[PDB]
């Protein structure tokens, strides 16, 4: 997957 | 309890019975802790658990592009401590070099910014530094590229007065490390697309490919999506002190989990593969 670097959703 | 030798033995057994399929590695901060670089999220010892003095809104903000723009001081302060130069590769890093020497290394996708894979001799073409590095700098506004020296020079200042700014649009300049809120380098998805196609070709042809995930909590996307995207017919291995991400969320029958430190895992694997002679040439090269 792509998209902006982000902490995983919880 | 029992030694992890039996589990690592199965990995060696897999490689021996499926020799014509190179190996893909997906790694994180865990493989560099023995080098003196703390990981980020381990309770108590992780970097994010030792940033109280910076009084940030929250730990991860130090690597958030929006926060950086509001106040670059916290990052500049931390960057001084993690800038490459005085760290040496670990035994695990040399394991990557060993796989390369035997030409069984398909790729190493790394989230680390220490560039220790490269320092261990792994070829640029086989490394995907998914989260960037200090190799160069860029403007967070227009994207203009700058040499790393501009930033490094500022880091050596104390106290810092003015931060590096773009001469084209005036926005702040920072190392090409991927901050929260920024996209990863195009090479990441491009290479994964290629290797994923390769994995399908191998399974759609037979010998089963192997993907080894080591020292990462799989808490950050899009990197954490990699294990999920591994085809079901490809065998997954996780060497980590904790079972994490897709290995815990969606355990697959063929998954092999080994709770061991990366260096010790590497030593056991070299032993079980019987590649001590060639590994020795590397550690002394
Ligand atoms: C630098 C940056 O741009 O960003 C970081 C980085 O790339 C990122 C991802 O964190 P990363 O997953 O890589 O870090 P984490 O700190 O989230 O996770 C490190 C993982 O390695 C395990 N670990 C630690 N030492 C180990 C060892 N010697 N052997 C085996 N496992 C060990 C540990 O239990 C944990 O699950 O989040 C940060 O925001
Ligand atoms: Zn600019």
């Amino acid at each position: 997957k792509g998209g902006a670097k982000r902490h995983r959703k919880i | 309890t029992a030694s992890t030798e039996m589990s690592v033995r199965k990995i060696a057994a897999h490689m021996k019975s499926n020799p014509n399929a190179k190996v893909i590695f997906m790694v994180g901060a865990g493989i560099s802790t023995s080098c003196g670089i703390p990981d980020f999220r381990s309770p108590g010892t992780g970097l994010y658990h030792n940033l109280a003095r910076l009084k940030l809104p929250y730990p991860e903000a130090v690597f958030d592009v929006d926060f950086f723009q509001s106040d670059p001081l916290p990052f500049y302060t931390l960057a001084k401590e993690l800038y490459p130069g005085n760290f040496r590769p670990s035994k695990f890093h040399y394991l990557l070099k060993l796989f390369q020497d035997k030409d069984v290394l398909k790729r190493v996708y790394t989230q680390n910014i220490d560039t220790l894979e490269r320092q261990a001799g792994v070829k640029d073409d086989l490394i995907i530094e998914a989260h960037g590095s200090f190799a160069h700098c860029h403007c967070i506004g227009c994207g203009k590229v700058y040499p790393p020296q501009v930033f490094k020079s500022k880091l050596a200042e104390h106290p810092i007065k003015d931060f590096v700014k773009c001469d084209v649009c005036g926005e702040l300049v920072k190392p090409a490390i991927v901050f929260f809120g920024e996209d990863l380098p195009d090479s990441f998805s491009e290479t994964w697309l290629n290797d994923s196609e390769w994995l399908r070709e191998k399974i759609t042809t037979p010998q089963q490919p192997l993907v080894i995930v080591v020292g990462t909590s799989l808490a950050v996307y899009p990197f954490a999506s990699l294990p999920e995207e591994i085809p079901r017919k490809v065998k997954r291995v996780l060497c980590n002190l904790e079972t994490v991400g897709d290995f815990k969320a969606n355990k697959r029958p063929t998954d092999l989990i080994v709770h061991q430190y990366s260096d010790e895992f590497a030593e056991q694997l070299v032993e079980e593969l019987g590649w001590q002679e060639d590994f020795e040439k590397i550690l002394t090269a």
